[PDB]
């Protein structure tokens, strides 16, 4: 070897420290992806052109966000890009019983809504992934339910008018559409407008699925 | 009325395929049916690169067949010199999402793009030695699948929406704008004069356009699915197309339909990348079963495997003077086969 | 917002219609005429000595 | 691409000095230094060689020990440091930036380099000490190595300098073929092993100096004689 | 009748008893059947069917190759027992045999507290650094236990000729001898710490998770299983033998070293005592390969 070839030999090597670096310190964030019925809870959530990242952080923990909702294309041909995600937040609006047609053809938000749960859940890429599900509209449902029965969908039985077995017939409803009950879990945490304790949930579900994903890699679980 | 349009657009693509019909007369099988075949070929990995910390996506040669460029996922474009394994140029991205790379011509600029939806060009050779954003060219709605150079100064782009673009570098703005397909375009190849250009989407069709006029020449279908991977004759006389059918396609430009189905019962995987040998003798195709398969382009039967890799191939390559062969998979690590 | 896309259909499809073919015989001997007259150039098909290898 | 020196002056025997190199516009983490010594009446010859991250320090054989070099980074500084100071290095310093990587063009810039005053290796030759020229005419110049800089990798060793009257050199060939940035399309040059030729062809003003060729094969870096134009 | 094999001014009693021979070598065959193919099988499984290397599973495999050795070096034990404490295969056989089994020892325990102390801090830290180290500190800490229990066992390897006691010949550094050696510390140190750290972990790793509300999936149950499964086949194997040791020092030095048959009854149910440990060993992979 000449001294050129050496020299860049050398080049090579701190550029190698440098990615490997930079590797480690980019291991230690969790990611999460977030995804929704388009504007139905999302900006809350986010309150407090292509995809959109948010890098919030939360007792000595980064977090790492990705909204793709402005995508509008074939949604089959890149999630595959996000097979390594921590974790997936879904948002499902309350509200979005009645108010149909919403979207041009004639059917409910609920029924699209659930629709992209189940394509959401049930994915091969997603085989190992949990949800953490948020119920958005919380207070507008107590006076729809007032003002207006559970008829225009569910023709079961909804219980009563009241916000407790609607909620419950709800939560369960959508916490069943998954089929690998044993690989993944589902939150169904309820949220408002004023509530200020989402972060201190989407905390915990991530530390479950950090413990849950460290017992299994030293053969334990 | 539309039933009227509707109905005589019916009448022209019969038209269409009764003048197909009629302008065939043989299978190229059956006319390469007294040559001798190939035989069995075995390459073997000469390097192995492995400096990336994440899954690769795009890959391209350069000119001078001796260095590479790599997009990882993250803010990793490494340009690496084949030879010496050293690695000459590591970039940062602003995006870790991306999807495509190009090597220019000239070894001055590198294009760069993804699920940021922008196509940044980068220089390589400047006075204060780093490596600078040379250009933020925007413009579309939907992912950037493939992007190529034309010369230093127009690049040739397609995305996600039914569109391709031909650009400008000094001002970024879409100098020529291509909108005939349906369904998102996920390949991207130019002929060796650097006029025609061939595109591939999601539709299950192939559009070949005019680069100047700006208007579609030619419409090939017949695959079952998408097609993802798209290569040229080295005569430009010809193209070969990858599916998710598990099957590679070679069609005729002069002739208007296809020539050779390249498929076997035992494979069922999709094709990732397609790419021709020197001479155009053979065609490599990287499948999703963690290998990589050549077969004789002239009769379907298949030659050797090369098979190294843990997890899919997603690109792959061939130099211009036709030495190795260098692949790229999902693992971490590519190899460089001689 | 009906017959504009009709008529641009109709018209692609009439400017596809003219252009002119030739037989498959023809290009498929252009194809071998290619393939046999570059076979000395194409390392990959016949190994070429270590003596000039690039890799090694 | 602005790069100072200070720190220089008349010094007495036995003391010591701190020369300084300040850099501006570009990236220094990642470009190596040189420092080079010029005699105020003879040739070029080398002083030290600092790569990037401090990983490997060269120094000359008639300087080890008494000189020691250093460079901090946050700061964009290259310091130089005179121990036992004699009257053999009269003369006037230069700073040279060179990065290596497949391409490049090392001792590329050159600053302008200071003055300080007091009160086995491969051999270089210059064929001629001067040539008188006039306009319109073409130009060889001739140096010869001792050994056969042709290394086994297919890579040739030599870089040419010029030297203008009352400025920094600048490189004008690169490896004996290979043209440098911002210069004219004029030169050229060719040989082989132990036998080097620089060509100018249709010359005009500016072009009166000296020319140096350098080897680089191995530490320690050998220059030549000199070689002059006059008009 | 004396039984007073008295070397080193040191009066030890060497007891020669049928039984011995009648219970050892056949539990001793089945040991070493079942320990070879076991061990090897994950040493294979871990050689050649094991696409990445993690931490844990270089951990476990360091406590394979200790486990290796012991059924490697079990065979002279066995044929010693067999002749009734008659040993031919000569000193330097001895001192290989005796540093062999001590090193098996050493090696095994630190292993499976370093594997407890692993699971502690994978479960109740869940976010420190350590669970996500490289294999270079991985390979830099086994090799800094292995030059410790080395240079801590070292002491037995100046060993003297095997002792000859009429004809027959004894190669074994339990002897009931009246002035203590740095020996029985490694002995009664080795299990009372290891026990700490492990009741320690295993405790807090079950409150973690019974405080967390983790334990309705089924495999988290099964993981408490096991758990507890490895701290009680560690405690059935390794207290017989420091117990009955602890009742000779008892006799020690209430008695004194008078009259040696006193001992008949403890001395040699401490030999059986210690064939317990040996089945620890082929207990290691029967667990760790269970959990998959
Ligand atoms: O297992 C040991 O370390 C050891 N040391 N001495 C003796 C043994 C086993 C019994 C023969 C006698």
């Amino acid at each position: 070897l000449s001294a050129e070839d050496k020299a860049a030999v050398e080049r090579s090597k701190m550029i190698d420290r440098n990615l490997r670096e930079d590797g480690e310190k980019a291991a230690r964030e969790v990611k999460l992806l977030l995804l929704g019925a388009g504007e139905s809870g999302k900006s809350t959530i986010v309150k407090q052109t292509g995809i959109v990242e948010t890098h919030f952080t939360f007792k000595d923990l980064h977090f790492k966000m990705f909204d793709v909702g402005a995508q509008r294309s074939e949604r089959k041909k890149w999630i595959h890009c996000f097979e390594g995600v921590t974790a997936i937040i879904f948002c499902v609006a309350l509200s979005d019983y009645d108010l149909v047609l919403a979207e041009d053809e004639e059917m409910n938000r609920m029924h699209e809504s659930m629709k992209l749960f189940d394509s959401i859940c049930n994915n091969k890429w997603f085989t190992d992934t949990s949800i953490i599900l948020f119920l958005n509209k919380k207070d507008l449902f107590e006076e729809k339910i007032k003002k207006s029965p559970l008829t225009i969908c569910y023709p079961e039985y909804a219980g009563s008018n009241t916000y407790e077995e609607a909620a419950a017939y709800i939560q369960c409803q959508f916490e069943d559409l998954n089929k690998r009950k044993d690989t993944k879990e589902i939150y169904t945490h309820f949220t408002c407008s004023t509530d200020t304790k989402n972060v201190q949930f989407v905390f915990d579900a991530v530390t479950d699925v950090i413990i849950k994903n460290n017992l299994k890699d030293c053969g334990l679980f | 009325e539309l039933d009227q349009l509707r109905q005589e657009a019916e009448q022209l693509k019969n038209q269409i395929r009764d003048a197909r019909k009629a302008c065939a007369d043989a299978t190229l099988s059956q006319i390469t049916n007294n040559i001798d075949p190939v035989g069995r070929i075995q390459m073997r990995t000469r390097r192995t690169l492995r400096g990336h910390l994440a899954k690769i996506y795009a890959m391209h040669w350069g000119t001078d067949s001796r260095l590479l460029v790599s997009a990882s996922q993250d803010g990793k474009l490494i340009i690496w010199d084949s030879y010496t394994t050293n690695k000459v140029h590591a970039i940062p991205l602003r995006s870790s999402w991306v999807m495509t790379c190009a090597y220019a011509p000239s070894g001055n600029y590198v294009a760069c793009g993804g699920l940021d939806n922008i196509c940044s060009i980068y220089n390589l050779k400047t006075r204060e030695g780093n490596v600078r954003v040379s250009r933020e060219l925007a413009g579309h709605t939907g992912y950037l699948s493939c992007c190529r150079f034309l010369d230093d100064n127009q690049i040739v782009t397609s995305s996600g929406d039914t569109t391709c673009a031909l650009w400008d570098i000094e001002t970024g703005q879409q100098t020529t704008t291509f909108t005939g397909h349906t369904g998102d375009v996920m390949s991207l190849s130019l002929a060796p004069d650097t006029r025609l250009f061939v595109s591939g989407a999601c539709d299950a069709s192939a559009k070949l356009w005019d680069v100047r006029e700006g208007m579609c020449r030619q419409t090939f279908t017949g695959h079952e699915s998408d097609i993802n991977a798209i290569c040229f004759f080295p005569n430009g006389n010809a193209f070969a197309t990858g599916s998710d059918d598990a099957t590679c396609r070679l069609f005729d430009l002069r002739a208007d339909q296809e020539l050779m189905t390249y498929s076997h019962d035992n494979i069922i995987c999709g094709i990732t990348s397609v790419s021709f040998s020197k001479s155009g003798r053979l065609l490599l195709a990287g499948y999703d079963d963690f290998n990589c398969n050549v077969w004789d382009a002239l009769k379907a039967d298949r030659a050797g495997v090369l098979a190294g890799h843990d997890n899919r191939v997603s690109c792959l390559g061939v130099t211009d003077d036709g030495m190795a062969v260098a692949t790229g998979s999902w693992d971490s690590f590519l190899k460089i086969w001689n | 917002a009906s017959i504009a896309q009709a008529r641009k259909l109709v018209e692609q499809l009439k400017m596809e219609a003219n252009i002119d073919r030739i037989k498959v015989s023809k290009a498929a001997a252009d194809l071998m005429a290619y393939c046999e007259a570059h076979a000395k150039e194409d390392p990959l098909l016949t190994p070429v000595p270590a003596s000039e290898n690039p890799f090694r | 691409v602005q790069l100072v020196e200070s720190g220089g002056g008349l010094v007495q025997p036995g003391g010591s000095r701190k020369l300084s190199c300040s850099a501006s516009g570009f990236a220094f983490s990642s470009f190596g230094m040189h420092w080079v010594r010029q005699a105020p009446e003879k040739g070029l010859e080398w002083v030290a060689y600092i790569s990037s991250g401090s990983g490997t320090i060269y120094y000359a054989d008639t300087v080890k020990g008494r000189f020691t070099i250093s460079r901090d980074d946050p700061k964009n500084t290259l310091f130089l440091q005179m121990t036992s100071l004699r009257s053999e290095d009269t003369a006037m310093y230069y700073c040279v930036r060179s990065i290596y990587y497949y391409g490049s063009s090392p001792f590329d810039f050159w600053g302008q380099g200071t003055t300080l005053t007091v009160s086995s290796d491969i051999v270089m030759t210059q064929a001629t000490s001067s040539v008188p020229v006039t306009p319109g005419e073409s130009v060889s110049i001739s140096c010869r190595s001792s050994k056969s800089l042709l290394h086994s990798n297919g890579n040739t060793y030599l870089y040419w300098f010029l030297q203008r009257p009352g400025q920094s050199p600048q490189l004008l060939i690169y490896r004996m073929s290979n043209l440098a940035s911002g210069v004219p399309d004029r030169f050229s040059g060719s040989g082989s092993g132990t036998a080097f030729t620089l060509t100018i062809s249709r010359l005009e003003a500016e072009d009166v100096g000296v020319y140096y060729c350098m080897q680089h094969l191995e530490y320690p870096l050998t220059f030549g004689a000199g070689t002059k134009l006059e008009l | 009748q004396d039984h007073f094999l008295e070397i080193d001014k040191k009066n030890c009693c060497v007891f020669r008893d049928d039984f011995i021979v009648k219970v050892l070598p056949p539990v001793l065959g089945l040991e070493f059947i079942f320990g070879l193919l076991g061990n090897g099988l994950a040493l294979w499984i871990f050689c050649f069917h094991l696409k990445s290397w993690k931490s844990s599973r270089i951990f476990l495999f360091n406590l394979a190759v200790a486990d290796f050795l012991l059924i490697i070096c079990l065979p002279f034990l066995m044929d010693n027992y067999v002749r009734r404490w008659d040993w031919k295969f000569g000193d330097i056989p001895c001192r290989l045999m005796l540093f062999m089994l001590a090193m098996n020892r050493q090696g095994s325990i630190i292993f499976l507290t370093v594997v407890a102390v692993a699971r502690y801090f994978r479960v109740v830290h869940p976010h420190h650094a350590l669970n996500k180290i490289s294999n270079r500190t991985a390979a830099i800490i086994s090799c800094l236990l292995w030059g410790i229990t080395i240079g801590l066992t070292v002491h037995l390897l100046k060993k003297k000729m095997p002792i000859q006691n009429g004809g027959a010949n004894l190669c074994s550094s339990f002897s009931i001898c009246h002035t203590f050696q740095w020996h029985e510390a490694m002995f009664l140190l080795e299990f009372f710490l290891p026990l700490g750290i492990i009741l320690f972990c295993s405790a807090r790793i079950i409150w973690s998770l019974r405080q967390r509300q983790m334990d309705r999936h089924a495999k988290i149950k099964r993981a408490i299983t096991f758990i507890m499964v490895v701290a009680i086949v560690f405690v059935i194997c390794f207290l017989p033998s420091v117990v009955v040791r602890i009742r000779i020092f008892w006799l020690l030095h209430t008695s004194g070293t008078q009259n040696c048959e006193v001992y008949r009854s403890v001395d040699l149910a401490f030999f059986i005592t210690l064939s317990f440990t040996y089945m620890n060993s082929m207990l290691d992979p029967v667990v760790y390969y269970f959990s998959s």
